[PDB]
């Protein structure tokens, strides 16, 4: 029901449920929607979407981020050249998908994180072991 | 076509030659040298109770806008040289002044211990 905060390494290797495709299993926990944070290490642009290779220090995964659509004057030309690039930090909330034998995240939401003193990323690094200990590593229900 | 993940290593682990040739890594330190002509950066860190150097090659992160004297986190691949020091070939070089360094280091430790405890 939530966007599950997980290591990219677990996303990459959780077994898929045969009974309910698109649902993945971590210790008997049914995982679909995830929340990842990491460094952009690759950018590929297509007509309808961006592919952002995201590295969270445990693994690297492609996140497919669908393109959208004063407004063109104040914002758009500024949006134009603040685009996500290699080296940026991004947060991606979406679903785990398999496509052409590769695992991917299909984004429901994605944004560049301003993290100038590594505050958000340190907090994430510190929080994850706790969510695993309290929830994911505990018997499902 | 994705690279391997930038695994966290403490800089004195990189310094002491504990990261195998060709590994992909994140490390950190204070930027103490930038020479654009030779595309070289040196990151420095103190640890009980010596100074430790991490050699970085900046070719892929040029044009590099240096904050010499500031803390950085580098993401890249470690490469043996013939035969000076091992160098990190940066793919990302990020200024993080004033990150809470000891908190970073604790987060790295907790992450490793969790992985080990699993």
């Amino acid at each position: 029901l939530a966007f599950a905060k997980l290591y990219i390494r677990d996303i990459l290797d959780m077994k898929e449920s045969r009974q309910v495709p698109g649902v993945f299993l971590y210790n008997g926990h049914p995982i679909k929607q995830v929340d990842v944070l990491g460094t952009v290490i690759g950018v590929r642009e297509r007509d309808a979407f961006y592919s952002y290779g995201v590295d969270d220090s445990t693994g690297v995964i492609n996140c497919i981020c669908w393109k959208k659509l004063q407004l063109k004057k104040l914002q758009e030309t500024i949006e134009q050249k603040t685009k996500i690039e290699i080296g940026d930090t991004i947060r991606v909330r979406g679903s785990i998908r398999t496509y052409r034998e590769e695992r991917e995240i299909h984004a429901t939401t994605y944004y560049k994180v301003d993290d100038p003193v590594w505050n958000i990323q340190i907090a994430r690094m510190l929080e994850l072991p706790t969510i695993y200990r309290k929830v994911y590593d505990q018997p499902f229900h | 076509m994705l690279p391997k993940p930038g695994t966290y290593y403490l800089p004195w682990e990189v310094s002491a030659g504990q990261v195998p040739d060709g590994s992909t890594l994140r490390t950190f330190g204070r930027l103490c040298l930038y020479d654009m002509i030779q595309s070289r950066v040196t990151l420095m860190a103190q640890h009980g109770s010596d100074q430790h150097q991490v050699l970085v090659c900046t070719k892929l992160v040029e044009p590099f806008h240096a904050q010499v004297g500031s803390l950085y986190i580098v993401l890249g691949e470690l490469q043996h040289q013939q035969d000076r020091g091992s160098v990190v070939k940066a793919r990302v070089l990020t200024c993080v002044e004033g990150m809470n360094l000891p908190l970073l280091e604790q987060a790295i430790r907790e992450q490793r211990l969790y992985k080990q405890e699993r």
